[PDB]
DNA sequence: TCTTCAGCTGGTTGCTGAGAGTTGCAGCATTGCTGAGTCTTAGCAATGGATACTTCCCGATTCCCCTCACAAAAATAGGTCAGTCTGTCTGGCTAGTTCTGTACTTGCAGACACAGGGCATGTGGGGTTCCTATTTTT
DNA sequence: AAAAATAGGAACCCCACATGCCCTGTGTCTGCAAGTACAGAACTAGCCAGACAGACTGACCTATTTTTGTGAGGGGAATCGGGAAGTATCCATTGCTAAGACTCAGCAATGCTGCAACTCTCAGCAACCAGCTGAAGA
């Protein structure tokens, strides 16, 4: 059958997701994760829904900023594929 | 039933007076309230620090004007000092 | 301090395409819009479009869409206007001028003007010309078609010279201008009042709105002194 | 607000895109709707009124019959017609 | 008690967060390291938030204190108070 | 006599007495001047009016009645001065600008 | 005769307490005075900020307790709160 | 009655009274508790004692009997917690920590 | 008096010394121009903030304390000057 | 043939000598002339303390050393030992002020 | 949560190169130094060296110089000790344990111990071995040679087990230890106070100084219950 | 019999460390009162169980297109060197600026009557939203 | 035959609109103290001026890093398919946040004091100079 060339489909969801504004990470595993990582500080905390919304959107904003930083980092090296050296350099320049 | 005491209606009135027809969501009111509050403690902390700098126990328009010049970059500073100077000048006449 | 350099005059046959620059200095280049305007002797000034080099955002007039093209070089702080498929009714003086991205701001500084020769809302200036001595009143009218939220400014240009900004937001004075000028009016009726008249004040005056996307000038007004 | 019949009279007075709706008798206020561009009118009026889902001609037919109860803008028995009164013109 | 929910963020989820940032092609070693940096972001942010909630004698964590913690961290968030 | 607001006196919509109260109990100085709350109401109306104009222009370009935070994101991210002022802030359901590298486009 | 009011002799006392046989330059006095002032204004601003967060008009050991748990990272926090706790306990018993 | 210093009452060296005065006139709040200035003095003595001890070791292994701010930077840069507390610092007359890159070393 | 042409006053061996303080082995001959540009924008920013601080103080001589405050403005806290 | 050093060992030697030397790498007279060059355009006839211009001095060498080691990490990432201006622009971009 | 994974015992002929890991988890691996100590039946616990992974800063004991070799791996959070040219008198158990960078801090958590088998201030635990019932009164003396600024830490080691941290900074109780244990003394003389006694107290006790660069362990005190 | 070298006695000119003077600031004795600690209960949102379905994710295949390994160049920048041009460090000298001291004054804090704007609530017009019954041609 | 046009019941969202009420910002009066115009002491910044020495810089050789080209290879983008949690409503519970009432603990405010801190001045000592006196050497 007809098969699309690689990259064209990928830039299609690049185009539809850069104009999209909804949330990208599923709510139930993310709240399970935040409860698991909050369990170690003090056992049996409690979360309202807006707190989980704030954590999830702060994580999405931080990760998309970090990913565009790694994009500039990787395309500086004349490459279109990101490796952990790129994220290590981005976190080192940003001070982490 | 607890007097939440936000800034929603003033952003509503300014939005109506300069855009007579545009609609508005309450989520953007939350965005507006967070923005105006964040600017408020930023510029108020700058005014407090600058008043404490010159051994001044009062905050009048001069140091907080200098805080406007420090915080807002570019044309924002001169336009903001224009609006504020006009406002306090016509307020002085009352 | 601020400079807006242009190119020299061009002697161009019809049917071709001409590139000219608008190299500028003395300010942060990426933080200001650059506008382009042409000057025809029989219609006055005609706004073309603007560029915002912080994100290379474009916007053109629908009367000049396709003919007009803006290309910007961030490295040399130089923007380039491109006219394509030059017809006979293109011989005009072309100016490039700076404006901030703020809506309250207006066209503050201008280039010298590139004179190229070829081989909606309506704005009305009611008194076309007047004669006055060195000490009396003079009143100019800038009645508009639609409603503008005080987004108007006045300009004075000498013959064969760049325009100079006089008022901004129709009421507040610009930099370096004396207090003789005083603007008033809001909504659709706008006016500029001049206190004292001097020998250098005789020029051509225009009022430009920016409350809407098509930036429209008035018909112009020539002032005569003594 | 009451923008419905007002703007319906307004684009008729403006004479814009008459393939969908056009005048047949301006004195009595009647007009004849096309059966093809009604979906374009549905999308155009939905984006103007800033809705949530796509408008249907059955739904505007549901909405405009409420003016007959008030007594200003009425409906007569003829295929795809709708008319005003003398006061609202 | 809950465990191993770091793998709960599935492979197309890191792919879609890459897609928002403009990323064209992603190597296979990206995903676990993004999980690790996401985890360290949660541990510092939730540590600040739980310290704020222990100060107020509240065992229910508010979104307002989350805005507090992100604003002190340097990543101020809007719309939640 | 007749009560008259300082906002009404100064031609402000933002409440001068309320921002005055927030300056008194905001622990900033032991004394506060008269003109500073008027100054703050003026500059806050400037900031809100300007970015609401950019958001309304973005909504009118997209042809929406209602201001969405995506319009606010497109309003503040498309200006250099606002990006300098608001670089370190995240916005609820704002998203990012549509931006790709030119080399990522195919030949 | 200007009354600069630095902390040079006090940090001199504590360094001679902990390192009895080492001198020190005035440049390091400037560094340490700037350090104590900068750290003090940081932690005091956080303490006042936290007191404003809880509608509390005072700063006691609990607010500065939480604030030094906030700003000092990790085990510096627990050692600092241990020594501060025994210090305020000894001062309480006088 | 005999007056004893609150630093002497707490067994510290930093002035509790000066700290309390600076807290009251520092525009933080109009009320200040009793334990806050002594707790403030305690954490300040901890920080100063630790940094001066690290500078003492840095002077001792350099065979110097006087702390230079280079010793202060070698103290403050050699700890992740100190560097995290002082990420945004510029220390006067100290230089920089001596580090080398792995690729810039010679192959043989 | 008036002063002119000192942005080229810093020499390229001095920029080389700054680079060798930064721990880089090999530099190019093209680095000095944007080095001067970055240094230019950094001091025009800090002098704008510092002269604003001085101009509130109604002083004509810029001290060092307002310099420390001007560096503290951008989260670049400067030490040992008070 | 005079004895000439191979490239790199003089570079590594000045890396070693300038990582333990703390004195100021910029001459004071051109730097104070430069800050006066900056100083005219805001207001006329300014006056400066020597401690003030040393403060701006050591602040700006700290900023340039931070930028240069960021440029070093960027250049090592690109499988290179030579720095070009695009490394400085990338460092300025990731640090957030562009 | 804090875990120090180590390898098992090894039967190595002398003169061979031996490397073992000290894998850690449950905490930020770079934030803490990792110490190394060996224990012989004839000399007791004896400090070897430590590495700090931020700068790979290594400091070795003078009598273990050349014999000991440290390497660090930030990627796998592992730290390796290398033993070269194995002496016949090297058959001993080897412990690697966690310590923060502060001089107030000490060794808080310990590894299980690798029993590798091969085919300065003199500080002294004054009491040799105490015999006690379930409710007596016991005190252990840790007099040193020179002065230390309260840099003493007390350790309890069960037989064939890891040592357990009891007191830090010679007076402050460690986390997880009940209030029955308390340390006292400053300068040169010190005392460890145990009021209540149970059956689990039957172990060997140590005090450790860290005021100087060569760390020296105590002679050991075996407490006996009923 | 003269000069010349040398030491004592008395007054001068600096020199210097400790008794003494001085002043800004921490600590001690009340006090009231007001913000902070405690108990109670309403009430409202969070947590867990139920269920369908629907979207997403995990798993095998392909291939093709980036990327890394390697050779040639060829710009390009580093090591020496001659001449130099300029930084610096000395000493002085204004002289515009800055701090200290006062009067007073004028704008701002404290306290009380109030009433009008702001908040939550509910309601009503003006729209949307689905689906089922009836009637004319294409 | 048949489906677009035609009514209508029944809900469903949203933007204003009215109202109760409540609570806090205006207003007026009284007190009061921080800021300021003014005058003078002092202080250090900019400039001046000369000697000098050492970094700067253009030139030059050379070596060596980088870039461009070729090419294999393998790793992930794309695709199909089938199962599996995500989630949207729906409810029960409960616990825990907070308003309100009550009671009181410590801290701002006031006044006095006393030690804190280098500072202000002081009386004896080191060197300088001359008159007086006395021994040495011609």
């Amino acid at each position: 059958p007809h098969r699309y060339r690689p990259g064209t489909v990928a830039l299609r969801e690049i185009r539809r997701y850069q104009k999209s504004t909804e949330l990208l990470i599923r709510k139930l595993p993310f709240q399970r994760l935040v409860r698991e990582i909050a369990q170690d500080f003090k056992t049996d905390l409690r979360f309202q829904s807006s707190a989980v919304m704030a954590l999830q959107e702060a994580c999405e904003a931080y990760l998309v900023g970090l990913f565009e930083d790694t994009n500039l980092c990787a395309i500086h090296a004349k490459r279109v594929t990101i490796m952990p050296k790129d994220i290590q350099l981005a976190r080192r320049i940003r001070g982490e | 039933r607890s007097r939440k005491e936000s800034y929603s209606i003033y952003v509503y009135k300014v939005l109506k007076q300069v855009h007579p027809d545009t609609g508005i969501s309450s989520k953007a009111m939350g965005i507006m309230n967070s923005f105006v509050n964040d600017i408020f403690e930023r510029i108020a902390g700058e005014a407090s620090r600058l008043a404490h700098y010159n051994k001044r126990s009062t905050i009048t328009s001069r140091e907080i004007q200098t805080a406007v010049r420090l915080l807002l970059p570019g044309e924002l500073a001169k336009h903001a000092v224009s609006e504020g100077t006009k406002a306090v000048t016509k307020y002085t006449s009352s | 301090e601020v400079q807006l350099q242009q190119s020299g005059p061009e002697l161009v046959e019809p049917g071709t395409s001409v590139k000219m620059p608008c190299k500028a200095s003395g300010y942060t280049f990426t933080s200001y819009t650059i506008q382009w305007v042409k000057q025809t002797p029989r219609q006055g000034l005609e706004w073309i479009g603007y560029i915002y080099p912080y994100n290379a955002g474009t916007k053109y007039n629908e009367k000049f869409k396709g003919k007009a093209t803006l290309t910007s070089d961030k490295s040399s702080s130089t923007v380039y206007m491109e006219l394509s498929s030059l017809t006979s009714e293109d011989s005009a003086v072309y100016y490039c001028a700076r404006k901030s991205s703020r809506l309250r701001s207006t066209l503050d500084y201008w280039g010298q003007g590139t004179s190229v020769t070829v081989s909606d809302i309506k704005m009305t200036q009611s008194p076309s010309s007047m004669h006055a001595s060195l000490g009396e009143r003079v009143t100019i009218t800038c009645k508009a078609s639609q409603d503008i939220r005080s987004y108007l400014s006045w300009y004075q240009q000498k013959p064969w010279k760049s325009p100079k900004t006089l008022i901004y937001y129709a009421t507040s004075l610009a930099d370096g201008v004396p207090s003789r000028f005083s603007g008033s009016g809001s909504g659709q009726d706008f006016s500029l009042t001049i206190n004292n008249l001097e020998s250098d004040d005789t020029a051509t005056y225009y009022c430009l709105q920016h409350g809407e996307s098509p930036y429209t000038f008035g018909s112009g007004t020539k002032l005569e002194i003594k | 607000k009451i923008r419905l019949y007002q703007f319906l009279l307004d684009l008729l007075r403006s004479g814009d895109m008459k393939d969908s709706i056009w005048w047949v008798d301006k004195d009595k206020g009647t007009f004849q709707f096309s059966s093809k561009h009604k979906e374009a009118l549905a999308h155009r009026w939905g984006i103007q009124k800033c809705n949530r889902k796509k408008m249907t001609y059955q739904k505007m037919a549901r909405a405009l019959r409420n003016y007959g109860k008030t007594g200003e803008v009425k409906k007569v028995k003829k295929k795809l017609t709708y008319q005003f009164s003398g006061e609202v013109l | 008690v809950l465990r191993d929910n770091i793998q709960g963020i599935t492979k197309p989820a890191i792919r879609r967060l890459a897609r928002r940032g403009g990323v064209k092609r992603i190597s296979g070693l990206i995903y676990e390291e993004t999980r690790g940096v996401l985890k360290v972001f949660l541990e510092n942010v939730i540590r600040d938030a739980v310290t704020y909630t222990e100060h107020a004698k509240r065992k229910t964590v508010t979104a307002m204190d989350v805005v507090y913690a992100l604003k002190r961290q340097g990543r101020t968030l809007y719309g939640f108070g | 006599a007749k009560a008259k607001s300082r906002s009404s006196r100064a031609g402000l919509q933002f409440p001068v007495g309320r921002v005055h109260r927030l300056l008194r109990k905001g622990n900033y100085a032991e004394r506060v001047g008269a003109g500073a709350p008027v100054y703050m109401a003026a500059v806050l109306e400037y900031l809100t009016a300007e970015i609401l104009e950019l958001a309304g222009n973005a909504a009118r370009d997209n042809k929406k009645c209602r201001i969405i935070p995506r319009h606010l994101q497109l309003a503040i991210r498309n200006d250099e001065e606002l990006n300098k002022l608001l670089g370190k802030v995240t916005i609820a359901q704002g998203g990012v600008l549509p931006n790709i590298q030119a080399v990522l486009l195919p030949k």
